[PDB]
RNA sequence: CUAGACCGUAAGGUCGGGUCGAACGGCCUCUAGUGCAGAUCUUGGUGGUAGUAGCAAAUAUUCAAAUGAGAACUUUGAAG
């Protein structure tokens, strides 16, 4: 419960949630928001094509220094990726939710993904080590995911006195 | 046509090998013949008979042989089956020489 | 299956080193159950393990 | 918390809504460990850099089977 910002049917909808998964949070942020909206069937089908490397997932926000990839030419990027690991913890979540979905008599030929949101988990910390005899952190970045599919749904005037005469005014001519 | 199929190949493993660095010349001879009964049964999985791998890795890792005369038989995927139903199984066919041989369909009876 | 301690009991009972061991890979569950030394013992006598000839090293060149 | 309202030149004060759950204000005086943007300030927390630099010494791995939700890395066999 108490998801994010949401404006759908709630008895028409149903979700899924993870939480402190432990995959990326940029590469699971852009799969997310490559089937946001998309139908559900749709977009189990892209995401098993993005694991047999024949649609990628486009990268828009976290992607300096990624490189380019002829599959981005379905989205308009050059910058896309195949985040394996992030489409199967995203991919999971939909099976959960297409169940929820069932259990709760929603008909699933008009699901669509109508809210998706990844979050970022608390980090989980290790240490590398450094020349000079230095530690850095080495930390990963989980994230804390959610989605929601739903089926797809199918004045006084004031006017002034000389305003009022010239309507009169008009109507007394008109035919 | 007929999914269940066996045919005899000749791979000329010669000018697939052909630059590639030593350590590896063995692995990528093992991933040519999966690349080979691919492009000639139109099926991902491929499977090579353990006697195979002898035949590529005969003469270590540097040393496969130009040619090689191989079987491949395209069968039914079964026990608990793949996203495919037809998978290839690659076997060793045991000749004098490697040389003047074409591709011939073997009959299963 | 972990066979890896039964090949180390192999070697030992029989006296050779584990790289001339051998466990027969179409009887994996009987070597399983077997972790006493007494029963490596009757799984070499009954070929179930068997003790892999020595690598030759000829001196016929020498 | 609140691109909602009002008062004061200002320091600030007051109200509405949301959240919350047990104490807190106005006025006359008393008192101070009483007001922060800085001090390579202290402690803690978080960024951009950035899915980046990199995970390249020690010759080298491969095939099948088993187990398993999942096997480049586990086990066994074969080979090198
Ligand atoms: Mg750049
Ligand atoms: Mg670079
Ligand atoms: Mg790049
Ligand atoms: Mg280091
Ligand atoms: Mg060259
Ligand atoms: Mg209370
Ligand atoms: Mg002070
Ligand atoms: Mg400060
Ligand atoms: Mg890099
Ligand atoms: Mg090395």
């Amino acid at each position: 419960a108490r998801y994010g910002a949401t404006s759908t049917n709630p008895a028409k909808s149903a979700s899924a949630r993870g939480s402190y998964l432990r995959v990326s949070f940029k590469n699971t942020r852009e799969t997310a928001q490559a089937i946001n909206g998309w139908e559900l069937t749709k977009a189990q089908k892209y995401l098993e094509q993005v694991l047999d490397h024949q649609r990628a997932i486009p990268f828009r926000r976290f992607n300096s220094s990624i490189g380019r990839t002829a599959q981005g030419k379905e989205f308009g990027v050059t910058k896309a990726r195949w985040p394996a690991k992030s489409v199967k913890f995203v991919q999971g979540l939909l099976q959960n939710a297409a169940a929820n979905a069932e259990a709760k008599g929603l008909d699933a030929t008009k699901l669509y993904v109508s809210h998706i949101q990844v979050n970022q988990a608390p980090k989980q910390r290790r240490r590398t080590y450094r020349a000079h005899g230095r530690i850095n952190k080495y930390e990963s970045s989980p994230s804390h995911i959610e989605l929601v599919v739903t089926e797809k749904e199918e004045k006084v005037v004031r006017l002034t006195s000389r305003q009022r005469g010239r309507i009169a005014a008009q109507k007394r001519i008109a035919a | 046509l007929k999914d269940v199929v066996t045919r005899e190949y000749t791979i000329n493993l010669h000018k697939r090998l052909h630059g590639v660095s030593f350590k590896k010349r063995a692995p990528r001879a093992v991933k040519e013949i999966k690349k080979f009964a691919k492009l000639h049964m139109g099926t991902d999985d491929v499977r090579l008979a353990p006697e195979l791998n002898q035949a590529i890795w005969k003469r270590g890792v540097k040393g496969v042989e130009y040619r090689l005369r191989l079987r491949i038989s395209r069968k039914r995927n079964e026990e608990e089956d793949a996203k495919n139903p037809l998978f290839s199984y690659v076997e060793p066919v045991l000749v004098a020489s490697a040389k003047g041989l074409q591709t011939v369909v073997v009959e299963e009876d | 299956a972990n066979l890896r301690t039964q090949k180390r009991l192999a070697a030992s009972v029989v006296g050779v080193g584990k790289r001339k061991v051998w466990l027969d890979p179409n009887e994996t569950s009987e070597i399983a159950q077997a972790n006493s030394r007494n029963a490596i013992r009757k799984l070499v006598k009954n070929g179930t393990i068997v003790k892999k000839a020595v690598t030759v090293h000829s001196k016929s060149r020498t």
